[PDB]
C-alpha cells in the first residue's frame, strides 16, 4: 500500500501570487503523476513522469520531487488555475490517488445582492408554499441567513444551496428557501431573509408584506 | 481524435447490478489497457481495475474484485463494466481512462451512478418574480424553483440558452429523498417586462420539459 496525502487540502492565493503543492507518500515512489479536475468535469493529465508537463499545460506549472515528496508549484497564479489537483503513484500496488488539493482564488471583499420572492400563485394552487432568497455575487464565501416570520425567528424548514467559486468574478452565489404550508403561510404576514456578512455592521435584510 | 464516450447517468435499487459502457475512437483499441476509476460524490478518485483490450486480462484494486467484471467487444472497440450486489455506497460517477505507460491520457466524461430505493419524481417549475418592483442588483433579478424531483440531473437554462451572463444556478439539495434545485438571472431593467424571459427545466428520467415563462405578478 502507498497512500498519498495532499496539503493542503484548500489553498487560497491572490491572482500573481506563487503557490506550492504537496504530495506525501507513505513510502518510496519512483514517479508521481499530477491530475487537474475543474468541477463539472472528468480530470485532465497535467504532469507525468513527476517533472513532464502533459500537453495543454502552461508553462507556469512544475511537477517535482523524489521517494516520498513531490510538489506541483505554479509561479503566478492565475485565474483559470483555480481547481483541484491530484496526485497519483503505482510504484505499489494497487493504484492510488492523494486526497486532493483546492485552490481557490482571493479577492476583494463584496456585499451580496440580496432578493426575496414570495410564493408563486401557482404553488400556493398546489397547496404548499415557498419563499426564497438569493444572497448573489459577495467575495467572503462565509454568510449567515436568518428567516423571521412576523418576528420570529424559523430554522424549521430552511433549504440552503451555495455554488463554486465563480469563474468570472471569483465570488460566491446562495440560495435559501424556506418551505411551508399554505395555510401556515397565509397565517402570517412579514417574511423576512437577514444576512449577516463582514462586509457589513449591520445585517442585511429583505421583506415583504402580505 | 481520440474519444472515449460513455454511457448516460443510471437509476439502480439496491441489489441490481448495472454495465456501464465506454465506447473508444480515434486510436487502436487494442492497444491500450482500459482502467475504470470511482469518484465518491464529494470524496477522492479510487482505483477500480484495468483491462488488456488484446487478451482480455485484468489487474484489480483487490477492495473492487467482488464487485466490477471487466470486459471488452474488440469488435467495436468498447469497453464495459458491470457491478453486482450493489449498495448506496456504489452511488459515485464512473470514469473509464486509458494509460499510456506512465499516466491516464484520456478519459470519458464519466458515468453518474445512484443506487438507491427511492422513486423517479418529476420535478414541479415555479417562476419567482419580484414582489411588485423589488431587486436593484444590476437591476431585477429573477428566478426559477424547480422542486421535488428525484433522479438529480436537471437541466436549467434561461430562453432556451440565449441569457447567459448573469445566471446562477444552485446545486441540487436531497431532502428526503427529493431533490429541490434554483436558479437565478439578473437582467437589466429595460429588459425585463418588456422582453420574454423563460426559465427551460429538462429532467430525462422522467421525460418532462418544462418551458416557463416569467410574467409579473
Amino acid at each position: 500500500q502507498s497512500v498519498l496525502s495532499q496539503s493542503p487540502a484548500i489553498l487560497s492565493a491572490s491572482p500573481g501570487e506563487k503557490v506550492i503543492m504537496t504530495c506525501s507518500p507513505s513510502s518510496s515512489v519512483s514517479y508521481m503523476q499530477w491530475y487537474q479536475q475543474k468541477p463539472g468535469s472528468s480530470p485532465k493529465p497535467w504532469i507525468y513522469s513527476t517533472s513532464n508537463l502533459a500537453s495543454g499545460v502552461p508553462g507556469r506549472f512544475s511537477g517535482g520531487g523524489s521517494g516520498t515528496s513531490f510538489s506541483l508549484t505554479i509561479s503566478g497564479v492565475e485565474a483559470e488555475d483555480a481547481a483541484t489537483y491530484y496526485c497519483q503513484q503505482y510504484s505499489s500496488h494497487p493504484l492510488t490517488f492523494g486526497g486532493g488539493t483546492k485552490l481557490e482564488l482571493k479577492r476583494a471583499d463584496a456585499a451580496p445582492t440580496v432578493s426575496i420572492f414570495p410564493p408563486s400563485s401557482e404553488q400556493l394552487t398546489s397547496g404548499g408554499a415557498s419563499v426564497v432568497c438569493f444572497l448573489n455575487n459577495f467575495y467572503p464565501k462565509d454568510i449567515n441567513v436568518k428567516w423571521k416570520i412576523d418576528g420570529s425567528e424559523r430554522q424549521n424548514g430552511v433549504l440552503n444551496s451555495w455554488t463554486d467559486q465563480d469563474s468570472k468574478d471569483s465570488t460566491y452565489s446562495m440560495s435559501s428557501t424556506l418551505t411551508l404550508t399554505k395555510d401556515e403561510y397565509e397565517r402570517h404576514n412579514s417574511y423576512t431573509c437577514e444576512a449577516t456578512h463582514k462586509t457589513s455592521t449591520s445585517p442585511i435584510v429583505k421583506s415583504f408584506n402580505r | 481524435e481520440v474519444q472515449l464516450q460513455q454511457s448516460g447517468p443510471d437509476l439502480v435499487k439496491p441489489g441490481a447490478s448495472v454495465k456501464i459502457s465506454c465506447k473508444a475512437s480515434g486510436y487502436s483499441f487494442s492497444t491500450y489497457y482500459m482502467h475504470w476509476v470511482k469518484q465518491s460524490h464529494g470524496k477522492s478518485l479510487e482505483w477500480i481495475g484495468r483491462v488488456d483490450p488484446d487478451n482480455g486480462g485484468t489487474s484489480f484494486n483487490q477492495k473492487f474484485k467482488g464487485k466490477a467484471i471487466l470486459t471488452v467487444d474488440k469488435s467495436s472497440s468498447t469497453a464495459y463494466m458491470e457491478l453486482g450486489s450493489l449498495t448506496s455506497e456504489d452511488s459515485a460517477v464512473y470514469y473509464c481512462a486509458r494509460r499510456d505507460d506512465y499516466y491516464f491520457d484520456f478519459w470519458g466524461q464519466g458515468t453518474s451512478l445512484t443506487v438507491s430505493s427511492a422513486k423517479t419524481t418529476p420535478p414541479s417549475v415555479y417562476p419567482l418574480a419580484p414582489v411588485c418592483g423589488g431587486t436593484t442588483g444590476s437591476s431585477v433579478t429573477l428566478g426559477c424553483l424547480v422542486k421535488g424531483y428525484f433522479p438529480e440531473p436537471v437541466t436549467l437554462t434561461w430562453n432556451s440558452g440565449s441569457l447567459s451572463s448573469g445566471v446562477h444556478t444552485f446545486p441540487a439539495v436531497l431532502q428526503s429523498g427529493l431533490y429541490t434545485l434554483s436558479s437565478s438571472v439578473t437582467v437589466t431593467s429595460s429588459t425585463w417586462p418588456s422582453q420574454t424571459i423563460t426559465c427551460n427545466v429538462a429532467h430525462p428520467a422522467s421525460s418532462t420539459k418544462v418551458d416557463k415563462k416569467i410574467e409579473p405578478r
